[PDB]
């Protein structure tokens, strides 16, 4: 029987773990402990887009995470994207020094080593929808009372705006360059995948 | 403004999304409570494939065949699906993963990617084509592994609407079955119907063989009287191959080999290297035996060497030197015969002994004396004062420290088995 | 003898069908079936004729695959045949009713896009699927320019009238210039005028400024 | 030929070839259809976007537009007029005038004239400001009577 | 044999008058009379050729009744006839002039309605019989309503 | 590269005769030294100009 149905695309994931997540005291781990990586294009030659050069067209079904292999190089693939965003009315902001305190409790224990600020920012990264498009970069950075306390359930973020910096305004398609269903502004943090201490 | 997400009759007033690598996720609405919310997405470990798929309908078949480069996978693994484990597939709905149903999936040819086929089923009710952890518009379905990523074979492609079909034998002369008949040579019917705008071949025919030859005839009749279909010596096992398995151009046995030795007694080892002729598919530098093969041979020969013996059959693993050399006195042209050319058609001559391809010369695994004379016979050349062929120390993908072929070798391989002396 | 005494002839004009509009040689031909002689294959090359046509120029629409046309032969060859026009049955009805008082003619689309023609009341009008319409009417003695979003613009016997769904702006380089017997200015919130260079109220009779609270600088 | 006679010829329709080239590119979706003429006017019905576009060889155009939501009226001189999803908007390459033999009635939630030069406003028979909040006269300088 | 040998044949095209346009089985056919048969009769019917059609699709003229036609016949059987167009002569004049420079081209109904292209001149006009007009001038520079 | 000239049949521009060669992958219409929309390719000589 014979029909329209055809194949449109193609993606791949993989997560690959060496070391027992129990096995993590400290974000900082003297060894790797897992890798994870993606293709928005699984059969092309970067995973990108890139065309096979004419002599061969192979592609892995789930992707790979070591360049040098039995025969040849490969391009490396890039890595994961994970995180999340928030949306509240409290981040209607239009002008003056603009000071956003961030608090999150869970129901267990975070780490026996707490954490430092400028542990924080090794392992996340964060946005927000403003006038322009997404305010991103230096400005953003956690402050110095942010942390983790070595016992406690509870993780604390710090975010200053200068007043020189554009308003904070609610999220629009045609702005902010997405497909959310929300009528307030966002929040955006996403986790640097590449480092030790965002994959942790 | 502070929010307990567990707490019923409370201005629970924020949105909470999940941000996806390839999509996000609403998990949590203004007014809204719950009992296990979590910042991050939920990824254990593994590998997925997706697939996306247009124009389909919830209640029509889809037949999808599979094309794998067979043998293209890594022989060095212990983890590689024993007993009844296989690859898992699912559907997607509303946002969530479902197991298909028993009546859902037609036949799966291919459970652990080893080998081409096909694969076969219905679009579920209840598919979905708007969605937001995947692009919408498109039904979605996932193959998924927790094995290393390399116990599967590497694709070429994969394709909807196929179709199976073979030779009509007729009174007329098969010339193409011993090699098959060749990328796309099919493109109509018989009677041109009016409904099908079209038809493709992309893949060489397999599978067919001609009458015997009474060189072949002869060949075989001979070989029989001198052995008695027993596999006893080399020539035995050696000969025996080649008359039973027509896709295999070189053999080799090896006398007391086994995996971590070079003399232990009451054992075999036995080195398949297939034709690949049709380089549109294979891999001409890096040619290697299917599973399929290496087991039906082990078996056909386990059965006639003696109740004592069992033979191991393995891929060569190659390995190999390349030449370099001063520059040629004489060219018919900077570009006709450009130095390219040259390293074209050396590349050729190794290549036949790697697999097959035409080359006037013996063997690669020659002499320098042999290569000279290979290149003095061609027509747009006159001299070269000096060559050589090291192997290449410098080689840094594979890894540094490597042996060099220095010390005034023919050509030697560098080993009994996991080398091939063939660069190209 | 018939098509020069090369092949056999074929008589007359016959009705085929259309299956492929893409031409590999480029001479802008079709390809059609003809039942009569077998209705399973793919069919012949074809040219077609049009009521204008000539060097980038021309009235050009094509049939659809499927369509049902009417075909002629050169020389009565077979393989000289020539579409002369489109037909239509029961199978495929006509948008426009018969009638022996025949007051409606005009072009309609696969799209629903339409131009009509109406004689008995004179009147013309153009019109897409979801509302944007041109209609000239010598039986209102008017003309109307409507949208689908709600704006309209109408003159007729009663003057020019302008309504819009949201807002309205009008800008010039140069200068704005009203006239009329009597102006009437009205906001339901507030009113402003300005002038970079001055501004000026003033009548030959009496000048009126009134308000709850009346400020001067 | 009428009666299969040589002198009694009618001519049924034109021909196109690689020697005269159609103007709109065959394809098997068939979208685009319409008239072109000698000098270059055109009129095309595009079934793909549900567009009507009427064309001079040097600007001036009338669009209808469902993929825009959208009525458009250009000329070659830079003037045009917009309706759209935003209301109506007009412009003018060099000045406007509006005038009538009757009254001229404006109304809308909030009234904004403005001018980079002057503002004048005149009656013969009188003239009025007013509001029920707070009437506003500003200035350098005021001058009355 | 003509006509597959069943009756006698009609070679040619042949010339017809238009009697009466409501078919009596909906297959939308006209009823034409051949004078060099009989020019008294009311005739038969005939299936129209148009130069768009298809369902609920096309490009639509009827012929008024009395107007002349030229006839075609399918496998020259005398009761397949087709009507391939409308002719025009000196008793049914054509509204647009002939001229070797060819630079009037249009359509103009029963009433009056007219949309003409201008080669000349690159102006477009489309006016009914009581002076409703649009019209698109480049030698004006103009659009007028 | 070496394998995009074919044949160059005028090496020193004294005779007449064919030049083959293929577009280069990453050649670009793009560009500002020369006017855009143009493939462009250049021969150059450090001899007196006859």
């Amino acid at each position: 029987v014979l029909n329209k149905t055809k194949v449109g695309q193609l993606k791949s994931l993989y997560n690959e773990i060496s070391v027992e997540k129990e096995e993590i005291k400290e974000l900082n781990t003297p060894i790797s402990t897992g890798t994870f990586v993606m293709a928005p294009m699984a059969n092309s030659f970067d995973g990108l887009g890139e065309d096979f050069p004419k002599g061969s067209e192979k592609w892995w079904p789930f992707g790979y995470t070591k360049i040098c292999n039995a025969s040849t190089v490969l391009p490396a693939l890039p890595k994961a994207r994970l995180g999340c965003s928030i949306s509240s009315k409290l981040l209607k902001l239009s002008e003056g020094t603009r000071d956003i305190i961030l608090e999150f409790t869970f129901n267990k224990p975070i780490l026996p080593n707490g954490e430092d600020y400028t542990a924080l920012n090794k392992a996340m990264s964060i946005e927000l929808t403003g006038e322009k498009g997404w305010i991103a970069g230096l400005p953003m950075t956690l402050k110095s009372d942010s942390g983790i306390n070595s016992g406690s359930k509870k993780m604390k973020l710090s975010l200053t705006l200068d007043s020189e910096q554009p308003a904070v305004v609610p999220y629009q398609t045609e702005l902010h360059e997405g497909s959310y269903e929300v009528d307030e502004p966002l929040l955006r943090v996403l986790f640097k995948t590449n480092e030790k201490e965002g994959y942790n | 403004s502070s929010i307990d997400f567990s707490s019923s009759s409370s201005e629970n007033q924020v949105s909470l999304i999940h941000e996806m690598p390839f999509g996000f996720q609403q998990v949590f609405t203004p007014g809204d409570t719950d009992n296990s919310l979590y910042l991050v997405p939920d990824y254990c470990h593994g590998g997925e494939l997706y697939i996306g798929l247009e124009n389909g309908k919830n209640l029509q078949q889809v037949t999808l065949l599979l094309q794998f480069l067979e043998g293209s996978e890594n022989p060095d693994i212990t983890d590689i699906f024993t007993g009844n484990q296989k690859i898992k597939w699912q559907y997607l709905s509303q946002n969530q993963w479902q197991d298909f149903q028993s009546g859902e999936i037609i036949q799966n040819q291919t459970p652990r990617f080893l080998k081409s086929g096909i694969f076969q089923f219905s679009i579920p009710k209840q598919a979905n084509l708007d969605n937001t952890v995947l692009p919408p518009g498109y039904h979605w379905i996932k193959a998924s592994m927790v094995k290393p990523f390399d116990v599967v074979s590497q694709l070429i492609n994969i394709h909807a609407q196929a179709v199976e079909a073979v030779f009509e034998d007729q009174g007329s002369s098969g010339n193409h079955l011993e090699k098959g008949l060749p990328a796309e040579t099919i493109s109509k019917l018989q009677e041109r119907l009016s409904w099908i705008k079209s038809i493709q071949q992309p893949y060489p025919s397999t599978k067919g063989k001609a009458q015997e030859s009474d060189e072949d005839y002869y060949r075989r009749v001979s070989e029989r009287l001198r052995h008695k279909k027993r596999a006893i010596t080399l020539w035995d096992y050696e000969h025996l191959i080649l008359q039973k398995f027509p896709k295999v151009y070189k053999v080799k046995c090896l006398n007391h080999t086994c995996s971590s030795s070079f003399q232990s007694p009451g054992n075999a080892t036995l080195i398949l290297v297939p034709d690949t002729v049709q380089q549109s598919v294979f891999d001409i530098y890096q040619p290697r035996v299917s599973q399929g093969t290496l087991n039906d041979v082990a078996a056909f020969v386990n059965e006639l060497n003696s109740f004592h013996v069992q033979a191991k059959v393995i891929n060569p693993n190659y390995e190999e030197v390349k030449v370099d050399v001063k520059v040629k006195f004489r060219e018919g042209l900077d570009v006709s015969f450009y130095l390219t050319k040259v390293k074209e058609d050396i590349k050729k001559f190794l290549s036949p002994w790697a697999y097959d391809q035409e080359s006037s010369v013996e063997f690669g695994v020659t002499l320098h004396r042999s290569q000279m004379i290979h290149y003095l016979e061609q027509l747009t050349y006159v001299d070269y004062i000096t060559d050589l062929r090291l192997l290449k120390r410098q080689a840094g993908s594979s890894p540094c420290n490597p042996i060099f072929i220095e010390t005034t070798e023919k050509e030697y391989i560098q080993p009994s088995n996991p080398k091939s002396i063939l660069v190209s | 003898p018939p098509a020069a005494g090369l092949t056999a002839a074929i008589s007359g004009l016959h009705v085929g069908l259309v299956t492929d509009l893409e031409d590999p040689d480029g001479e802008d031909r079709i390809k059609v079936k003809i039942p009569i002689i077998n209705n399973e294959e793919e069919g012949v090359w074809c040219r077609q004729a049009f009521p204008d046509a000539g060097n980038e120029r021309g009235i050009t629409f094509r049939p659809e695959i499927e369509d049902e046309v009417i075909v002629g032969f050169i020389n009565e060859d077979p393989n000289d045949a020539v579409v002369l026009g489109m037909l239509h049955s029961s199978a495929n009805p006509n948008p426009i009713e018969a009638s022996n008082d025949n007051h409606e003619k005009g072009i309609q689309t696969r799209s629903g896009i339409k131009m009509i023609f109406n004689d008995e009341k004179s009147i013309l009008q153009i019109e897409t699927p979801t509302g944007n319409l041109v209609t000239l009417d010598d039986d209102a003695g008017s003309i109307t320019i409507e949208d689908q979003n709600g704006n309209k613009t109408v003159m007729d016997s009663d003057g020019i009238t302008m309504e819009s769904a949201k807002d309205m702006n009008l800008k010039a380089s140069g200068d704005i210039n009203l006239e009329g017997t009597n102006v009437n200015i009205k906001a339901n919130a507030e009113f402003k005028a300005e002038g970079s260079a001055g501004a000026e109220v003033s009548t030959s009779a009496v000048a009126v400024l009134k308000g709850s609270l009346v400020q001067i600088n």
